[PDB]
């Protein structure tokens, strides 16, 4: 099927406004959180890492966790404040359009923006909660405990069994949560639109999600750069790229949908609430 | 299942 009239942001907006477009899946990455003061993870010289990527690999981390926690100290934001892009997804939720948000991010900003547990697949886990790595113990630790360890530069260690404590993030080389595969098996059978934001789709198996949708499902990319997507060839029929920052892409789309005022009000009242804490 | 990988 051909569902978009034209392969443009205006085309996608018209499609979203039509009765046909009922359920939208968002697929999001690091680019949706850069304007919230969280840099794209993709001083440390003193650790003499075998290569830079070892810092996020589970095998390296379990034996040498210090570089990761050193980086965590530098990356840790002074505040957790979701972006315009996060609040665009909140609008999708409130308008009954959000089937699911699959996130690569560990920053909890989707939760803070008001997406509920059931709205979310936190594909790479979360920094919010932490656990001892020992299967026979699994002692839980809260963010305040983890933050204290990070800022004091004391490696997190279990108070019961002395094992390493890690944030509940999926390190490279670890399995994704069962929820990722369970939701994937259902959500991509019947979805009207994929909204792919702030990701270059370089991390597997998350990147494979775009191919799981029906062949007729239109797909909009909002990202600083291009990404099995076809925007430009003579065979292009359903994929649209909008190139720039995620906040500005979501503002442009919101304006076309007639949501610009609603989105700006939402961002401002929610930011005010967070700043008042 | 497929582990988290850079590609
Ligand atoms: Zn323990």
């Amino acid at each position: 099927e051909r569902l978009l009239d034209e392969l443009t942001l205006e085309g996608v907006a018209r499609y979203m406004q039509s009765e046909r477009c009922r359920r939208v899946i968002c697929l999001v990455g690091a680019g949706i959180s850069t304007s919230a003061g969280i840099p794209d993870f993709r001083n440390l010289e003193k650790y003499h890492l075998p290569y830079p990527e070892a810092i996020f690999e589970i095998s390296y981390f379990k034996k040498h966790p210090e570089p990761f926690f050193a980086l965590a100290k530098e990356l840790y934001p002074g505040q957790f404040k979701p972006t315009i892009c996060h609040y665009f997804m909140r609008l999708l939720k409130d308008k009954g359009l959000l089937l699911r948000c699959y996130t690569q991010n560990i920053d909890t900003l989707e939760r803070i923006a008001g997406l509920e547990q059931e709205d979310l697949v936190e594909a790479h886990g979360t920094f919010y909660t932490s656990h001892c790595v020992s299967a026979s113990c699994r002692h839980e630790y809260p963010l305040s405990w983890m933050k204290e360890k990070i800022f004091s530069e004391v490696t997190p260690k279990c108070e019961d069994c002395q094992s390493l404590v890690k944030p509940d993030i999926v390190f490279f080389g670890e399995s994704l949560p069962a929820r990722f595969f369970s939701c994937m098996q259902s959500d991509f059978l019947k979805v009207d639109l994929l909204l792919v934001m702030g990701t270059s789709l370089q991390v597997q198996p998350f990147a494979s999600l775009i191919s799981k949708a029906p062949l007729s499902t239109p797909r909009l990319l909002i990202n600083k750069e291009k990404a099995g997507m076809d925007f430009d060839s003579k065979k292009a029929y359903r994929d649209v790229a909008w190139l720039g920052e995620c906040d500005q892409g979501c503002l442009a789309l919101a304006e076309l949908l007639g949501w610009k005022k609603e989105l700006e009000d939402l961002v401002r009242r929610e930011h005010a609430s967070i700043d008042a804490q | 299942t497929a582990r988290k990988s850079t590609g």
